[PDB]
């Protein structure tokens, strides 16, 4: 489970066990997306 | 009778493995020293025990 | 010792300062940079960054603004520096450049002295959020700690006898550069408060005829800052620390023997 | 690959005067009298100026994280 | 000790490895240290010398003219590494303040009964080599204030 | 210490920004299909499984096996769990085999001596019907010692040491020089293209139009030294410069002017290896090749 | 075959016999400085704590590498 | 501010300095030099990427004084020049 989001923005939210496409878009790839969670870089 | 520097380099190298597997050491204690700094300053004072053979 | 002050202008001075030697005038200018203390952001906690740049750069001009520093408030002559950390926040979202104006200051004392800097560009929906976290620190750590700058020179006198040819060209040259010039009958002596690059004709004059006698113990001072110190409130804080640093010594002194 | 804010060498900040220094270059205005009309004084605030890229454009468009 | 490696510093490797047993040890300090090849088996002369600044500084240092005052001596013998009390004596030319030549601060190095004499590359004058030549062969210790300002 | 090809940049000057370079790498785990049918399906390793690479390295991983971005990946961490099929339950049966019929642990993970942060998790489909997913992880890199520049002159070298601003050579302006080149290389190597760039860089910085320098018909040599001659400084580059440790004018007039320099990628941090006893030949006890193996 | 294993320019007297790969050494770059004697080395910091020497105490160094074994190996 | 004392005879001081810098001891050295007694003051930072905050003094006199007294009256000049300086500073911005 996850919300990943393909190129060309959208949303598709589904699983990985059995096909990996974008219905709206009918491409096939896909980034997953940053989470929302805090870290600390320093700054030099 | 001096040494050259090829038995000079084996006299130090015998020595320095005696005084790692025991062999009780002379006047040489400070404070931490290498066993192989311990022979060098032995050989300096000239009180080796190893003698060389000269085939002639 | 005395001052003359030539000029004052908004984050720059420039003065001279007659009466001290070659060692003092190195000390002076060498804890100005190296001593005073600014504030300056340390460490940056991420959120998101949707934008087009990588983590570290937007972290790394954060380091790189120039921060008001209130001299009244804490202490700029202890050895050891105050720990007081402030919180400087942000919370932006798209489309539109975001400028240094937009940060948040936990203390109203301590704001970007220069409201106009950009930090990064903006698209749609790109969202940025993070918390600035500063403290007191001295230049000799790290470069972000600098208060400004200090430069300094000779002061000299240049000598033109009227048996030169052509020397109505350094009259005109020195008048149109600021230059004093005190003119004589004898000769003529500019007073090079800046550089005076000599032009081609007079370099094989230069000994024969044309010499420089420098002035013992005069020297042009320039100080220049950024908007976190008064920019005369620079060198009386650095005096002040030479006499504390060189008060420690008598005490370690004294202990020894 | 916006302007950097200071510059290299001496420290200054230069990044509140890029964007008001480029709109006055492209009506055709030399830019020798330009930099002089601001407050740059030296030759080592003045390379990093004259001398930039500014490509963020490029790159912002093409939108992926 | 950059030309026994034939070595320069644009970004080159050099590998190092440690021995172990305490009889390869010794014999890798006595035998094979730095100070035991400081002249060559190819051709006799020294390999471990001096290098481009080296050489050119100390041309500047002997020079006809080389004076250097009293905070630069008090500076640069703590420099090179030497211990010497309070004896750089005895600032040779008050004419315009006390001050020393060029000579003396490079005669603290060099053991006490050394005794050389060579004619090097700057030689543009043979003439005037000569005549310091001739003196010297005839009259083996002549005084070392009087005729030898003539060098 | 800037003697025989090297070179003395400031410190100050590296922690403003001078050449922070940034680097990359990609890796490419798949999901393959054997010829009998089993699948190798990706997760969260469990204890038990043979070949464990070892435990809390998996700190970063999700439920079904991908870094979500941005953590600090470092050393030996892993990047994707990886579970593989029994592969030949039936082979051996070398004493204990029959019964522990389990699966062997495979995986990617970093390069052994590197760091750096992830930035995008790729996940798709290839060709046939498989699934592969690509992870990169970039680096911040700060210019220390080391890290070869050179000119498109050919003086190439290495960072001597980083001195701080304070200590610099200094000149009677407000100019602190980064570059402190080693005199003994130009009338050596017979390269006066150097310094006929190094004053244009001073002319076209005061003048404010960049020259032409093109081959041949390009920008004179004489025209250059009296527009410089004209703005305000000596016609041959030569300033009075103060030192900055005791601070008196040098008994001579030291050239600067601006050389423009790029950095180049044969940076210390993928030159630097040792090895005290590490993984050998089968056949001969002896080591292997490469830093890759 | 058994005679392109013997032999060819990388075989089974100077490829892995009488020239062999070794263990504890290292190699990187190199920068100069004049401020160590003649005959000094600078070392690394890294490549200070992945090379080892054995030292086989005695009795005078006792004190030594009780304090080296006691400190781990971090502290260098 | 810890000093490190290292060899000690007659009439002869050295030590070392830690957390000070060329700052002060170029100051200090040129300042000692200005008293007659003291024949012989100088200083030395070894290798600065190793150590650069511990420089190397050496002090000798002609035995008519101590080298502690030597240090003593030294560092009481320096503070009263600047203490001069900065009123001066002071009253001429006005
Ligand atoms: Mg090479
Ligand atoms: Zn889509
Ligand atoms: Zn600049």
């Amino acid at each position: 489970y996850r919300c990943a989001k393909c190129g060309k923005e959208v949303e598709l939210d589904l699983a990985t066990a059995r096909e990996v496409r974008c219905p709206y878009c009918g491409s096939k790839i896909l980034y997953k997306p940053r989470p929302r969670v805090a870290r600390r870089v320093k700054a030099i | 009778f001096r040494y050259t520097r090829f038995e000079k380099a084996r006299i130090i190298g015998a020595r320095a493995l005696q005084i790692a597997m025991g062999a009780p050491v002379l006047i040489d204690v400070p404070e931490g020293i290498t066993p192989l700094q311990a022979a060098l300053l032995e050989f300096e004072k000239g009180v080796i025990p190893i003698t060389v053979i000269r085939p002639s | 010792v005395e001052f003359k002050i030539l000029e004052k202008r908004p984050d720059s001075i420039k003065f001279i300062v007659s009466g001290v030697d070659v060692p003092f005038a190195n000390a002076l200018r060498r804890t100005i940079l190296s001593e005073v203390p600014t504030f300056a952001v340390d460490e940056v906690e991420f959120l998101e960054n949707d934008s087009a740049l990588f983590d570290e750069i937007i972290a790394h001009r954060l380091a790189m603004i120039p921060l008001t520093t209130p001299h009244e408030r804490f202490s700029l002559d202890a050895l050891e520096l105050d720990d007081y950390t402030v919180t400087l926040s942000l919370e932006a979202e798209g489309p539109g450049m975001v400028y240094s104006g937009d940060l948040k200051s936990s203390d109203g004392d301590v704001k970007p002295a220069n409201p106009n800097i950009p930090i990064v560009k903006l698209a749609e929906g790109q969202r940025l959020t993070f918390n600035a976290y500063a403290r007191l620190g001295r230049g000799k750590d790290h470069a972000k700690w600098q208060p400004g700058f200090v430069y300094y020179k000779y002061l000299t006198k240049i000598h033109v006898s009227k048996d030169v040819p052509d020397w109505e060209e350094l009259k005109e040259l020195a008048e149109r550069r600021g230059l004093p010039v005190e003119e004589s009958d004898e000769e003529i002596v500019i007073t090079t408060i800046k550089a005076f690059y000599l032009p081609r004709k007079f370099e094989e004059h230069m000994g024969k005829g044309i010499r420089e006698e420098i002035v013992p113990g005069s020297f042009v001072f320039t100080v220049e800052t950024n908007g976190e110190l008064p920019v005369e409130e620079i060198v009386s804080i650095a005096l002040k620390i030479l006499m504390r640093k060189s008060d420690r010594f008598i005490n370690e002194l004294h202990k020894l023997a | 690959m916006i302007v950097p804010v200071r510059c290299f060498t001496c420290g200054k900040v230069l990044a509140d005067k890029y964007y008001e220094f480029k709109k006055r270059v492209e009506a055709g205005e030399d830019p020798g009298k330009v930099l002089d009309d601001l407050g740059v004084e030296r030759y080592c605030c003045r390379r990093t100026l004259l001398s930039h890229v500014e490509l963020i454009d490029q790159v912002m468009v093409y939108k992926v994280y | 000790v950059c030309p026994p490696y034939n070595a320069d510093f644009d970004g080159d490797e050099m590998n190092l490895h440690v021995p172990q047993t305490e009889e390869a040890q010794a014999e890798a300090k006595i035998l094979m240290e730095v100070q035991n090849h400081i002249i060559s088996p190819r051709y006799g002369g020294p390999l471990i010398a001096g290098i481009q600044d080296h050489i050119s500084g100390g041309y500047l240092l002997t020079r006809e003219g080389a004076y250097f005052t009293r905070y630069e001596v008090e500076q640069m013998l703590m420099f090179a590494g030497m211990d010497v009390n309070e004896l750089p004596e005895p600032d040779k030319y008050e004419n315009g303040e006390p001050l020393w030549s060029g000579k003396t601060i490079f005669s603290l190095l060099l053991p006490d009964d050394l005794t050389i004499w060579y004619r090097n590359k700057l030689c543009d004058e043979p003439e005037r080599c000569e005549a310091l030549e001739k003196l010297i062969e005839e009259k083996l210790i002549p005084d070392p204030e009087e005729v030898r300002k003539l060098a | 210490y800037n003697m025989e090809d090297a070179v003395i940049i400031n410190k100050a000057s590296i922690e403003r920004g001078l050449a922070r370079s940034t680097f990359f790498r990609t890796y490419e785990a798949e999901e393959k299909r054997y010829l009998g049918g089993q699948k190798d399906n990706f997760e969260v390793p469990s204890p038990n499984i043979q070949g464990y690479l070892g435990e809390k390295y998996y700190r970063h991983l999700d439920e079904d096996g991908l870094i979500f971005p941005e953590s600090k990946v470092e050393g030996k961490d892993v990047l994707v769990g990886r579970t593989s099929p029994p592969r030949f339950i039936e082979e051996q049966s070398s004493l204990g085999s029959m019964v522990l019929q389990g699966r062997r642990e495979t995986s990617v993970t970093v390069r052994p001596s590197e760091k750096g942060v992830v930035d995008k998790v790729i996940v798709t489909e290839t060709g046939d019907g498989t699934k592969l997913v690509k992870v990169t992880v970039r680096d911040l890199r700060i210019p220390e010692l080391g890290d070869k520049f050179a000119s498109r002159h050919g003086q190439k070298g290495v960072i001597g040491l980083i001195v701080p601003q304070e200590d610099m050579p200094w000149t009677e302006s407000g100019i602190v020089p980064d570059l402190i080149v080693n005199p003994h290389g130009i009338p050596s190597r017979m390269t006066v293209g150097q310094l006929i760039e190094a004053i244009g860089g001073k002319v076209a910085s005061l003048t404010g139009r960049r020259v032409d320098g093109t081959a041949f018909i390009g920008e004179p040599e004489e025209k250059l030294r009296k527009e410089l001659e004209e703005l305000g400084f000596k016609h041959s580059g030569r300033e009075i410069m103060y030192d900055g440790i005791t601070g008196r004018r040098l008994e001579a007039d030291i050239f600067i002017g601006v050389i423009y320099y790029q950095r180049l990628h044969h940076m210390v941090a993928d030159k630097m290896h040792a090895r005290s006893r590490g993984p050998v030949q089968v056949l001969t006890k002896q080591p292997t090749e490469g830093r890759a193996r | 075959t058994l005679a392109q294993r013997l032999k060819g320019k990388e075989g089974r007297f100077r490829g892995n016999l009488s020239g062999k790969r070794v263990n504890f050494s290292a190699r990187t770059v190199i920068s100069p400085d004049p401020m160590i004697s003649i005959n000094e080395v600078g070392v690394p910091l890294a490549v200070a704590m992945e090379l080892t020497v054995p030292e086989k105490v005695t009795e005078f160094n006792y004190e030594k590498l009780k304090q080296r074994v006691l400190n781990g190996p971090e502290k260098y | 501010m810890r000093i490190e004392v290292i060899r000690r005879e007659e009439n002869l001081l050295e030590f070392y300095l830690e957390g000070e810098d060329h700052t002060f001891a170029n100051l200090l050295t040129e300042t000692l030099h200005e008293n007659e007694h003291v024949t012989f003051a100088g200083y030395t930072i070894e290798h600065p990427i190793t150590m650069a905050r511990k420089p190397r003094f050496k002090v000798v006199t002609d035995g008519k004084i101590t080298p502690e007294k030597a240090l003593e009256e030294a560092a009481q000049k320096i503070f009263d020049r600047a203490r001069e300086v900065l009123e001066a500073w002071k009253a001429a911005i006005e």
